[PDB]
This record gives C-alpha cells, structure tokens and sequence, in this order.
C-alpha cells in the first residue's frame, strides 16, 4: 500500500536484504541436500561421489 | 440531475426501511470502531438503539411502517467529521512512519 | 457452590462454545449450514467407519467388496448410499457456507475464512479419493486423469504422479494408499473444523445486517440448538429423500462396472461437485495454463478480504453488489453444466466464457462496483 | 466475550412474554402470506435475471449440440 | 453418430412407492435361465437370494440341484462336479473371459448383475435394446456377424437376436410372446441390480410420514422457544 | 402366436409424426441408393422414425401385457 | 418516570384461555 | 380440559415424562409399523411376495 | 464381534477398521489428559506441592 | 490389504517388496512393545509418587 516505500522503509529493506538473502541461500541449500538434487550436486567436489 | 440516480440508490439500498441511517450500516473497522468511541454519549445512544431496532426486525423478517423511512434528505452524517478526523490522524502517524 | 457447566474444565468449554455463546438474535436460515456440515462431516466419519467393517482395498477384490456390502450385509445398502448421498449433501452444504460467507461479508473474519479455505480443500481432496475406493470405470478413469493432471507441473511432474501412482498407471498401491489417505483425512478436517470454530468464537459472528450485533446477543442453547435440530432434521428429510427413493440420481450409472483399464468410458467426468473445477481446467488450453487455474478457482477465495472495498461488510444493503453475486452463483451453475457435457463447439466457448466471467467478476467486476457502491452513498 | 462486556447501553427497555402465555403461530398464514410476498418481490428483481439468463444458454447450448450432431447436406 | 433415449416406459415398480412384480420377477428368472445364461452370469447373485422374492425354499432347492458346480479340492487333490446348492452363485457360462469373447465373435457378453444399474437408461434401455432390433437402413452395410440395433451405442451389436417370440415354455401359462418375455426378463435384472428396491420403498414411506409427523412438531417447538424473541417489543427512553 | 407389441406398432405408425418421419426417411433411401459411391446413411432419419414410434408405443403396449 | 411505563398491549400474541382481566393463569396454567 | 389432566398426571415430573415418552414408544411403534406395512401392501396388492406365496 | 460364527473375513476387516479409528479417539484423550493435569500441574518426586519452585 | 487371502501376503509383501517397508513394519511391532514399557512405567510412576490423587 501507500503506507510502504518512502524513506524508511526503503533502508529497512537494506539491512534486511543480507539475512534474508542469506536465509534463501539456506533454503537453496537445504532443498539440495535433503532432495538429492543431481543437477547441482553433480559440480560439489566431494559428495559428486554418491553418483 | 446525480442526485436523482443518489437518491434511487438510497431507496433501493433498504437500510432506511428499517430506520437506519447510513453511517449506521458502516462495516467497524479500527478506525471506524474508534470512532464510534468518540461519538458523545447522546449520539451513540441513538445509533445503538436504532442498530437494535433494526436487528429485532430483520430476525423477524418484517419492516418499518412506510412512515417510519428514514428519508434520504433527512440522514444525518453523525459519524462522518469523527471518522474523518480519525482517518486523518492515522495517515498523519503512516507519514510520520515513512 | 458452583455450577458444574461453567466450573468443570471440559464442561467450561462446552459451556462457552455450545451453551451460553453469544450469538447474533437475527442470524437468518443462511447460518444453520454450519450446524449441517459438521453433522455431516459426523455421519460420513459414522457411515464411512461402517464401511470400512465390509470393505477390502484390493484390485481384485475392491469392486466384490462393495457389492457385497450392497448385497449381502444387513441393511449394508443403506449405510453404502447414505455415504455416498451424504457426501453430495456434503458439498452442497459446503457451497452453501461458502455462498453465505461471500454474501455477508464473513471474509472479514480472516483467520476463520482460511481454515475455512483449508477445510474446503481437504474435503474436496478427501471425497476425490474416496470416489476411487468402488474401483469402478468411471473410479478408475477419473482417478487416471485428475492423477495425469500433475504431470503438467514442470521439471517434477512426472516424478510426482508416478509417486502417486506408487507405480506407473492408476493401480493396487495407488488404491490402498487412497484407502489409507481416505480413512486418514476426515480426523484432519475434524481437527481443523475444531480449529475453525475456536477463530470464530473469539469475534462473535456475522448478522445478515453486517453491523456489531454486541447490543443484540442471545444466548445459544435455548434457541439456536432447535433452530439448529431443526435445520438437521431438514437436511435428513433431503438425504433420506435421496437414499430411499433415487439413490444414484447424483451418480454415473456406468461406476457399477468393474474397472477394465483397457476401455475407456464414452464419458470421464468427475463427480457432480468438481465439475465447476474440472471445466476450469478444459478452459485453458494450456495443461499448466489448466491446472494453474484449477487451483486458482479455489484458491481466490483467500483474496476475497483484500478485495473487498466498499464500507458496507454486508451485501444486504448493496444491490448492485447482489446482482453480481447472483450471476456469479449462475456462472458457476453454467460451469457445473459445462464440465457434464463434452468437450465439443457449443460448448467450449461456451466453458471459455463462464471461466473467464468468473473470475473477472470475482476479481473485476466486484470491487470496481463497490467503489461505485461507495461513490454513490456519499461516502 | 461472554455476556457481561458485549456493550454499553442505556435507556432501553425490552418487554417479554413467556412461551407459555403465546400462541407459536399467530397470525401464521393471514400475516405470514403479505410478509413472504413483499420479501420475494423485494428481490425477485435481483436474483430471477441471470438464472433466467442461464436457462437461455443452456437451451441454446443443447439445441445447438444435437443441430452440430445432425447431417449437413452434401 | 447419435443415439437413441428409450422411451420411459410405464414400468410397475415406476411409482415412488410401487414396489416389483414378484411374479414377472420369477418369470423374468426362467427367461435367464433359459436363454440368456448360456452366455451372460449374474456371479454376484446367489440361488440363495431368490428365496423369498421368486420362488419357495424348497423350489430354490431344486433350481440349484438341477446345475452342477465345481468344488474344491478331494482327499486326492483334484476338481469334482457336485450339484449346487443354496450357496452356489449362478453358473459362469465360460471358465474365464477369453472363452467368451472366442466363442462370442470377439465381444465379452456383460456380467448382468448391474446390467440396469450400469447402463444410461435402466430397464427401459435393455427392454428397447431387446425389442429394437430391425434391418439395418440403406447405405449401412454390417459385417457378417454383426447385427443391427439402434439402440445399441455405435448401432452394431455382437448379438444375436436374443428373444423371438415363443422363445420358451412359460410356467405360468402366460403366452411367451417377444414382449412379455423381455418385460419379465427386464423386471428380473432390475431385482437383480436393486435387490433392496422393496425394502427401500418401504423404508421410504416410513420415512415420509415420520417426517411428515416430526417436522411440523419440531417447527412447533421451535416457534414455541423463539416466540418470546418474536413478540419481543422493545422501547427507547432517553432523558 | 401374434405379438402384441407389432400390433401396437402397426397401429401406432398411423400417427402424423411417424408419418412425416417416414417420408423423411424415403426420401433419404432413394437418395442414398440412387447415389452409387455415397458415403450418406439413412440410420439418423430413422432414429427420428424410431423415437417418435417408440415414444408412442411406450405409451401404449404394456398395458395389453 | 418509572411510572409511565406501561407494557405493551400483547392481545395479539396472546394464547386463547388467558385473554381477559379474569384470573385465567392458574386454572388454565395447566392445560396451556 | 383434559390437557390439564395429562399434565397434572404424566408431565409434571421430569421422570414422569420421561415414562410416558418410553410407553408412547412401545405403543407408537407398534402402531406405527402396523400402519405403514399396511398401507404399502395395500398400495401395491398382489406384487408382493407375501400376496403370491399361497400358490407354491 | 465375530460377525459371524468364528474369528473369519468379517472379523479381520472389522478389526481393520476399528484399529485404525481407535488411535485418534486415544488421541483425543490423551489432549483432554493434558488438559485436566494443566488445571492443576504436575506432582513433583518429594510429593509436596512446589509452587514456590516453578 | 483386509482379506484373509491377503492378509499374510500382503503383510509379506510389505516386508520383502515394499521399498524400506520392512523399516516400517518392524517398527510399528516393535514401537507398541516401547508403547507399553512406557505405558506400564508411565503407571507405575503415578502409582509411586501419588500422582493419582489427581
Ligand atoms: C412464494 C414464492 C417463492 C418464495 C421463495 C423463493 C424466493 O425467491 O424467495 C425470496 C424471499 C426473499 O428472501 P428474504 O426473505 O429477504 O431472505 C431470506 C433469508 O435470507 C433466508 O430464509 P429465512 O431464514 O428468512 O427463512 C427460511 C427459508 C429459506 O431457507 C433457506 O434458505 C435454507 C434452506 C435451503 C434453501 C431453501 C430450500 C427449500 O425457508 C423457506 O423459505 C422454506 C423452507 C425451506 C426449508 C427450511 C429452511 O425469501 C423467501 O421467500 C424465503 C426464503 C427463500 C426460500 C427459497
Ligand atoms: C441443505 C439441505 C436443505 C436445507 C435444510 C434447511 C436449512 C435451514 C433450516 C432453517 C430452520 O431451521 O428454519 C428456517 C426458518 C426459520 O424461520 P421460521 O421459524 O419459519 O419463522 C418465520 C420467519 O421468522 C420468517 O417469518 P415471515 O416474516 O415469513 O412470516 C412468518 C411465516 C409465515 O409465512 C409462511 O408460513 C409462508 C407461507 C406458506 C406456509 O414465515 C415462514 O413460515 C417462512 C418459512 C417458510 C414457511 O423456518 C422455515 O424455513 C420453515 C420451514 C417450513 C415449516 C416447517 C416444515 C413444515
Ligand atoms: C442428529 C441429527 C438429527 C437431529 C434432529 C432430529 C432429532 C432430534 C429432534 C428433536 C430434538 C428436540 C427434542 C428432544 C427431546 C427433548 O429433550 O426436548 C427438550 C425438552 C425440554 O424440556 P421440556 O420443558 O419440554 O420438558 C421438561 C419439563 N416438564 C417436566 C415440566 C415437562 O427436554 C425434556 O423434556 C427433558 C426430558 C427428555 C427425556 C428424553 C429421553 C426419554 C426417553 C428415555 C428412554
Ligand atoms: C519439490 C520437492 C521434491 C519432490 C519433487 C521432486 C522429487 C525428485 O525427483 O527428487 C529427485 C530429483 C533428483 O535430481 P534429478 O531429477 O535426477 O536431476 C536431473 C534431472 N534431469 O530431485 C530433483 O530433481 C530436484 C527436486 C527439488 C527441486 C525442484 C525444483
Ligand atoms: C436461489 C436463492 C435462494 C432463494 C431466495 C432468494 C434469495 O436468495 O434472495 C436473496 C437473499 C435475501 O436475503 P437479504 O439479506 O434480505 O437480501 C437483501 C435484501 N435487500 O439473500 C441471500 O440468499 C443471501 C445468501 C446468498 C448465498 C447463499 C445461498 C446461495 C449459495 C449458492 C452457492
Ligand atoms: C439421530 C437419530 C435419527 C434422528 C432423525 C433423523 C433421521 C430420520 C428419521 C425419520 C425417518 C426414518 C424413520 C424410520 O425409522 O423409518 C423406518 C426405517 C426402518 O423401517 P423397516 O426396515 O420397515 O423396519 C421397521 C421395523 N424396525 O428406519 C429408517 O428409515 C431409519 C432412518 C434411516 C437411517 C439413517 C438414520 C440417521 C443416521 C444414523 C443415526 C444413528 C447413528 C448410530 C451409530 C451407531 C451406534 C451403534
Ligand atoms: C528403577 C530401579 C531403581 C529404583 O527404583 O531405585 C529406587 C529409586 C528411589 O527413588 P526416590 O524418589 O529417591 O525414592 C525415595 C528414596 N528415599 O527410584 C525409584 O523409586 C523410582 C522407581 C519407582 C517409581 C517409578 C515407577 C517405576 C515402575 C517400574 C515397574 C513398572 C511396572 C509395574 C508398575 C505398574
Ligand atoms: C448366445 C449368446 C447370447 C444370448 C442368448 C444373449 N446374449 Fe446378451 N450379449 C451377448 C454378446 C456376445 C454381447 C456383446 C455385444 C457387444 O458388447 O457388442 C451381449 C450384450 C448384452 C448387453 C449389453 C448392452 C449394452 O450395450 O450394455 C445386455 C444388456 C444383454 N446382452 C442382455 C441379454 C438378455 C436380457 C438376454 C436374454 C433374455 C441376452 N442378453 C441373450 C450374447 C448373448
Ligand atoms: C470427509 C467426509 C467423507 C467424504 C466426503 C467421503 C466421500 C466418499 C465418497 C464420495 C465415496 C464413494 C461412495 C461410492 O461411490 O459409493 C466414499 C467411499 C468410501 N468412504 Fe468415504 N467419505 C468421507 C468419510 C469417510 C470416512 C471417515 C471413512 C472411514 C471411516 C470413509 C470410508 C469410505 C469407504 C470405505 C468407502 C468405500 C465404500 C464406498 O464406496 O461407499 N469415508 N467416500
Ligand atoms: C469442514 C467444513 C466446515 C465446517 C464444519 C464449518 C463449520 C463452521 C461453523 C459451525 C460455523 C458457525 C456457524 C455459521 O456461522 O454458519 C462456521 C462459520 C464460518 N465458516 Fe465455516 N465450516 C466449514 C467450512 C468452511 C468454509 C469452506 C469456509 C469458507 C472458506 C468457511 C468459512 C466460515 C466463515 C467465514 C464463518 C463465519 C460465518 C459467520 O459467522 O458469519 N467455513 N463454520
Ligand atoms: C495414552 C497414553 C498416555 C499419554 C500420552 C499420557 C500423557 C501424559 C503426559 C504427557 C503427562 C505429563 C508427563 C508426566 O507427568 O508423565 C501425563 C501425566 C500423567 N498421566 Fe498420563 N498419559 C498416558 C497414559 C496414562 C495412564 C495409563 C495413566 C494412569 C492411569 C496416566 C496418568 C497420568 C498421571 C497421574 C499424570 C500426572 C503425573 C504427575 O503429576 O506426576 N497416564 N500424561
């Protein structure tokens, strides 16, 4: 709505875009990991040896 | 003129056939209850007694006396500065938030 | 020393939820419904346990079971129908609810109307796989094509109905596990209907009027529990009326043949309450495009608080806002018509159409009225 | 929310009778019969048109399914 | 394309509570017997269940005892013919599906347990279906081997016309004309997908005049609770 | 042995509606068996014979059963 | 003030026996 | 009036009524079932098993 | 209970049935313990009430 | 499945085919063994430390 953007929130979403990027890295990572997902994991040095 | 098709709609809305005027019928928001709260003491009386009246006659499904209308020309807009003033002081706190 | 009803903590409970609840004294016949669905919601756990006493989930036994059940158990006939009718009276009830929630501006009750939507969902989820348990043709072929209908999902699609599937085509894994998944379910929407009501009671309820009924409250117990039986003793007049004189009135004839997977029927169509949803999705042509849809049939009710804009929380006082709601009911009647008929040239436009009034009105028509709702009252 | 915080009223009084003393249907069909059809024409104009609509569409729907199914001459 | 709707016909168990023709429900079984069950099976109905609708004990005795059914295994391990009884399903006509599609052209002649239940139509679409039969119109040419039924889906059936007249030696004495034999036939599956249709009836009228008694007496009530909220008059006396 | 449902169907045919639907269905064989390599069949005009006969014999018929 | 208030004429609602200024609520208290 | 009488007699007690609504079952149900059977093999004389088992 | 005359087919589905019912009516229960231990608190090794020490 | 010619196979089916079933079903049997060791010292705790004056 109109009560967002302005002036404050606008650093708000600067000091809150590192942890939240951070926590999508998280669930990126996550979802990799639990899934098992080849496509990614196929370029990881180590765990390229569970295929 | 406009307030031909104003005035169909305020027959045809119904909310005068059970005595009501039209800020009664307003949907109790925060802001709206809040003004409600600011109403003076003889003001507020009469709206709920009148939000009384027409809740006992919807729950028998019956209506006012064709008399007993409120008449478009005659409905007060007790609520209207209230609730204005209480809208323009919460776009006052949102601009000071910003 | 104390009144047991309002000291014990179980009776506390009942008391402040069932007996001495405030509510509306102007509540028209409208809100019974929610009465109706949860009794509902109580036979389909009773009829469907007794069910579950008779019945085996096997390919090669499914189909014998339910007829044995329809003709050698005592009285199984009528448990079996009084299930299947009831469910029916299930979803009209539940397309009732949903209409009086639309109408009177409950949606503003946010917490309630998503549960709600929840709610809506399982049940829907929940009468989908009990219609396969029979392993009728019209079972099994409705079960292939709502189950393919994930594949359109990318990159995870086929990975997604060959799990469920538990295999690859529509067979025994897949009708145990809908079995189990059937049985599984009503105690979730049980829990979640409990749920519902535990939002609810903490704001009262909706009065048609739309306006705080705080001035106004009665108590519960002595008038809204017969109105309330009353409104039961309706609905089993109607399920009664159902089961005893034209059982399968509401279903294809054609599910009391055993299903062989290798003749499709002249006619797939669901069951009569997804039909609305099943022509939604042959709208788009588009297989994502389809299921997107689908979901989004369903799921706009949840934008319905956001898009309300008029002052008014009712639609009593709104005609123009009622005309709308009106077609909107009819659109969804040309839906459920639709998706009976095949897929050919009067009627894909037709199907076409109604899907995209449907949501223009939902989504359009609707809000920009109440705006000149609004416009037109000086506020 | 139970009863003692509900609102702030004054000045109002309600008369009640008891069940007992009351007929259950007083003036069932002379007063009932007016009341349902002053209700039904309050809204007959607001609900009547699109299912009106609606039987249209789905006569034209049909009529023209089974004319599509029948011979075109050639 | 198209398709034929089969009239409604005025069938006695039409009425909301007109219950069966037990009588054309036991001449209906003898066409069965005679004439379809050389190719059809009804495997979810028992001897058993004509007990009490169709024919006496002692007659659904003798009706099992006149076909012979396999049992299980002997003190030597093999299969033995023994003559049925009040528990033996009607007889499949062919051991398995394969046999009957061989022998009957190429087509697979529908267990009749729910023939009426499961086709679009009921009694009245089997009742055409039997008595429809006709040549087939110019400019349609069936292979041999097929027959022409209009009502029939796709118009060409791998049937042979099943009942012609004088067909069988009803009991009753009753003339075994085409359309008696298909009315009794029909009335007979009909018992046979519904066999709860009697007791459903019956059921049905106790139903309509409890709630035809309940209804208004639980309205009565109700307007006896809520009467003091309907003649509730309320007043307004500000200072 | 007669059969009372071809006397009811021969007394049946008589009605205006089956008339018209047999010269319908005439029509259309001598324009089918005129044409050599047609592909046109009669079976739709003489579906509409066979629904209004079959509609009146359902009237009729069972009644003399 | 409290004097002036009067109940309302409930005649209309009222059930047949108990319609008159004669005692009419003890001795048809049971039949009602 | 005789509506005061049943309510001096069978109503007054809780338990009382709820006596004379156990008896009203027996008696109503019997009744009931007579009447109903009654009426459906009148309405459909002759179709029934019960109406043809004489002659086997 | 047998359904019947011995421990046969109907008392297998039966069983079936009611030992996938009978969980969450304990389910339910179990909630309604918690319930009535909440309205008082749990009882400590020495037996005495320790209010003080929470 | 609930049949009693399905029944043992296909509980063995569950065990030798089932991807990681046999996981599953042993631990449902062996789970309602640490039901009741748990249920019986759930009791006997309440018996010991008084708790039932609850
Ligand atoms: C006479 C001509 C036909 C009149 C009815 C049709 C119509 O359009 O009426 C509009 C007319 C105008 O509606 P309204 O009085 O302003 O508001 C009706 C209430 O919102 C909701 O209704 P209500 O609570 O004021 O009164 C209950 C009403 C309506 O009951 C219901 O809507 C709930 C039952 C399901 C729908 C009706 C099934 C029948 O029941 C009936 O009218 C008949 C009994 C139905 C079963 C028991 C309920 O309503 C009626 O005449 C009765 C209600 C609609 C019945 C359908
Ligand atoms: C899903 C399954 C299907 C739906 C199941 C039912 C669900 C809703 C159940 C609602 C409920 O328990 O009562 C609704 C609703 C509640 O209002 P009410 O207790 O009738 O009181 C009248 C209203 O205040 C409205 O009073 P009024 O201003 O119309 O004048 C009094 C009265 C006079 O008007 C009439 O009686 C209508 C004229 C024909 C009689 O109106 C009615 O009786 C309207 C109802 C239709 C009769 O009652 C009905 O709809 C009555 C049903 C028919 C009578 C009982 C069966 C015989
Ligand atoms: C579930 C789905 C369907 C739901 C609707 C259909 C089923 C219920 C319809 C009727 C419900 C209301 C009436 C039920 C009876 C009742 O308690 O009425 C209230 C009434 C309210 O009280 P009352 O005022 O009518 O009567 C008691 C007062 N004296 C004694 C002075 C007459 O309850 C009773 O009367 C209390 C006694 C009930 C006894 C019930 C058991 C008797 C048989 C035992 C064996
Ligand atoms: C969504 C949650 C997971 C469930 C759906 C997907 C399940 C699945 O297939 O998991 C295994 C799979 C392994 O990766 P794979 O598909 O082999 O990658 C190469 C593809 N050409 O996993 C995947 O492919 C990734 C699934 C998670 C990411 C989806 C976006
Ligand atoms: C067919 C519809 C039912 C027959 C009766 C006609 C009808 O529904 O009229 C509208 C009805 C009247 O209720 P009211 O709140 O008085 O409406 C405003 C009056 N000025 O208002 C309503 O019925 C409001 C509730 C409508 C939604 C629930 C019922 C339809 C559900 C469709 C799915
Ligand atoms: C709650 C109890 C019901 C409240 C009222 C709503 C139900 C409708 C009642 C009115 C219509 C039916 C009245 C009735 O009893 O009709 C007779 C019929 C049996 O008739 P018949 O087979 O001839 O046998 C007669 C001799 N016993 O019997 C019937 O038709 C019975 C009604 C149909 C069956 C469904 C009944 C409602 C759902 C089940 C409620 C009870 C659940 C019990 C759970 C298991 C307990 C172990
Ligand atoms: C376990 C074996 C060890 C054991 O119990 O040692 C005794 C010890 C003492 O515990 P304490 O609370 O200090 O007792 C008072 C000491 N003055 O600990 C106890 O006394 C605790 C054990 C008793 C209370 C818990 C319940 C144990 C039940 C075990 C058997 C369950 C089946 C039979 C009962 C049903
Ligand atoms: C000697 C063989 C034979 C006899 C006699 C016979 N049938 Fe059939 N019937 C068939 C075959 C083969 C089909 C398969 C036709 C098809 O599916 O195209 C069939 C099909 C049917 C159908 C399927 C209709 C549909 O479209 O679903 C019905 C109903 C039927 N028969 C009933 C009967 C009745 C009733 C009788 C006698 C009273 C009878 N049959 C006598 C072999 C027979
Ligand atoms: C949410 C409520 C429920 C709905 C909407 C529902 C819906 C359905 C439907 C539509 C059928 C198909 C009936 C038929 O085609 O004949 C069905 C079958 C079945 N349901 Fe349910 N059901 C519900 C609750 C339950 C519960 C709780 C159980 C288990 C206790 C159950 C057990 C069964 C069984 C065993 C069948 C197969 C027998 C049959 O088809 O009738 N149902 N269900
Ligand atoms: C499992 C099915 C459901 C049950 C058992 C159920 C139960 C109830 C009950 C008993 C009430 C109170 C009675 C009433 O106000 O009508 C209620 C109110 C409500 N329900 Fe539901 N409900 C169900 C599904 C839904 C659905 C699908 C929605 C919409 C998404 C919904 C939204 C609401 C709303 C908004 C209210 C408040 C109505 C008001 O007070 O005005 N419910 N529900
Ligand atoms: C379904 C199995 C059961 C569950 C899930 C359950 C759950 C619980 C839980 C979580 C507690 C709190 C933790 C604790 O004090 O141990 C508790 C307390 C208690 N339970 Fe249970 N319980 C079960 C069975 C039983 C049984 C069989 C009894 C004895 C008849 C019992 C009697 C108690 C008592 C007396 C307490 C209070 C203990 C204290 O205050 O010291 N429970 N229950």
């Amino acid at each position: 709505l109109s009560r967002f953007l302005g002036p404050r929130y606008r650093e708000l979403a600067r000091n809150w875009i590192p942890t939240a990027s951070m926590w999508g890295a998280v669930g990126a990572v996550g979802l990799v990991w639990a899934t098992d997902w080849r496509l990614i994991l196929d370029w990881v040095p180590y765990i390229n040896g569970k295929f | 003129w406009l307030e031909g098709i104003r005035k169909w709609y305020y027959n045809a809305a119904g909310f005068n056939k059970l005595g009501l005027m039209r800020d009664d019928t307003i949907y109790e928001d925060d802001d709206v209850k809040e003004a409600i709260r600011r109403l003076p003491e003889n003001l507020y009386n009469d709206r709920v007694f009148r939000i009384k009246r027409a809740l006992d006659l919807t729950m028998r499904q019956q209506i006012l006396p064709k008399e007993q209308w409120t008449k478009y020309e005659e409905d007060k807009f007790y609520l209207e500065p209230y609730l204005k003033e209480v809208i323009r002081e919460r776009k006052e706190r949102e601009e000071w938030a910003k | 020393m104390t009144n047991i009803r309002k000291s014990h903590p179980l009776m506390k409970i009942i008391n402040n939820a069932f007996i001495d609840l405030p509510a509306p004294s102007n509540i028209s016949s409208w809100w019974n419904f929610g009465s109706l669905l949860g009794i509902c919601l109580i036979l389909q756990i009773l009829t469907g346990l007794f069910l579950a006493m008779h019945y085996t989930s096997d390919t090669t036994t499914a189909f014998s079971s339910v007829t044995h059940i329809c003709r050698d158990v005592n009285y199984g006939w009528v448990i079996r129908y009084l299930h299947a009718n009831g469910a029916s009276m299930f979803f009209i009830c539940l397309f009732i609810h949903v209409g009086r929630g639309l109408y009177y501006g409950s949606y503003m009750f946010l917490e309630t109307w998503n549960i709600g939507v929840v709610l809506l969902f399982t049940v829907m989820a929940t009468a989908f796989m009990g219609y396969v348990l029979p392993w009728g043709q019209m079972s099994f072929w409705g079960a292939t094509v709502i189950t393919n209908l994930l594949s359109a999902i990318p990159y995870i699609g086929t990975d997604l109905v060959e799990w469920i599937w538990g295999g690859f085509s529509v067979d025994k894994a897949t009708l145990t596990r809908f079995f189990a998944f059937h049985f599984i379910l009503p105690f979730i929407i049980t829990a979640l209907a409990a749920v519902h009501l535990l939002f609810l009671h903490e704001t009262g309820s909706n009065n048609p009027t739309g306006i705080s009924s705080d001035m106004d409250k009665i108590p519960f117990h002595p008038y809204y529990t017969i109105k309330d039986i009353l409104g039961a003793l309706f609905m089993m007049l109607i399920l009664l009326i159902l089961v005893l004189f034209s059982p399968d009135l509401l279903g294809d004839p054609d599910n009391y043949t055993p299903a062989n997977p290798l003749n499709t029927p002249p006619h797939i169509k669901p069951e009569w309450y997804f039909l609305f949803a099943y022509a939604i999705l042959r709208s788009i042509p588009n297989k994502l495009g389809g299921v997107l849809a689908l979901v989004a049939s369903i799921l706009i009710l949840i934008l319905m608080p956001m898009l309300h804009t008029s002052k008014q929380r009712s639609m009593m006082f709104r005609p123009l806002s009622q005309c709308l709601f009106w077609m909107l009911v009819a659109d969804l009647i040309t839906l459920t018509w639709i998706g009976g008929q095949p897929v050919e040239h009067p009627f894909i436009i037709i199907g076409q159409l109604a899907s995209i009034l449907y949501f223009l009105i939902i989504l359009v028509l609707m809000p920009i009225t109440s705006i000149i709702e609004n416009n037109l009252l000086k506020w | 929310r139970e009863f003692g915080h509900l609102t702030r009223m004054r000045h109002v009084i309600t008369y009640s009778l008891s069940p007992f003393e009351q007929r259950a249907f007083p003036h069932y069909f002379t007063k009932g019969i007016p009341n349902v059809l002053r209700r039904t024409r309050a809204c007959i104009l607001r609900v009547a048109p699109p299912f009106v609509v609606f039987y249209l569409v789905y006569t034209w729907g049909t009529q023209e399914f089974e004319k599509s199914k029948r011979k075109n001459p050639a | 394309d198209l398709e034929l709707h089969a009239p409604s016909y005025p069938w006695s168990h039409r009425g909301l509570l007109s219950s069966l023709d037990h009588t054309s429900i036991r001449r209906g079984f003898q066409v069965y017997k005679q004439v379809c069950s050389s190719c059809h099976s009804m495997d979810y109905v028992a001897y058993r269940h004509l007990v009490g609708v169709c024919y006496t004990e002692e007659e659904a005795k003798a009706l099992a005892e006149e076909v012979e059914v396999q049992d299980g295994p002997n003190e030597d391990g093999e299969m033995f013919m023994r003559p049925g009884k009040l528990s033996d399903y009607f007889p499949k006509p062919y051991p398995n599906p394969e046999a009957a599609r061989a022998a009957n052209n190429g087509a697979l002649p529908p267990d009749l347990s729910y023939i009426v239940r499961a086709r679009h139509g009921g009694e009245d679409y089997v009742f055409s279906l039997l008595t429809g039969y006709c040549e087939p119109p110019t400019g349609v040419s069936l292979r041999e081997g097929l027959y022409f039924n209009p009502y029939f889906p796709g118009q060409a059936i791998a049937m042979a016309p099943p009942i012609y007249n004088e067909v069988l030696e009803f009991d009753d004495g009753t003339p075994a004309t085409m359309s008696q034999v298909a009315k009794d036939v029909c009335t007979f599956l009909r018992w046979a997908s519904e066999p709860e249709h009697d007791h459903r009836k019956r059921m049905g009228l106790k139903m309509l005049m409890m709630m035809g008694l309940l209804l208004p007496l639980v309205y009565a009530m109700k307007r006896h609770k809520w009467s003091v909220l309907k003649s509730r008059k309320l007043a307004y006396r500000p200072p | 042995l007669v059969d009372p449902l071809t006397t009811v169907r021969e007394q049946c045919e008589q009605i205006e509606k089956c008339i018209k639907a047999r010269e319908r269905l005439e029509l259309c064989d001598q324009r089918v068996s005129s044409r050599s390599q047609t592909e046109e069949d009669c079976t739709e005009e003489l579906f509409d014979f066979l629904h209004a006969r079959d509609h009146c014999v359902a009237h009729k018929l069972f009644n003399s059963l | 003030s409290h004097t002036d208030i009067r109940v309302p004429d409930f005649s209309d609602y009222r059930r047949a026996e108990v319609l008159d200024s004669t005692k009419s609520s003890k001795e048809s208290s049971d039949a009602r | 009036t005789l509506t005061a009488r049943l309510y001096s007699l069978l109503f007054r007690r809780t338990s009382t009524f709820a006596l004379t609504i156990a008896v009203g079952a027996l008696f109503f149900e019997r009744a009931f079932d007579q009447g109903a059977d009654a009426i459906y093999e009148h309405i459909n004389q002759g179709k029934l098993w019960k109406h043809i088992k004489h002659k086997y």
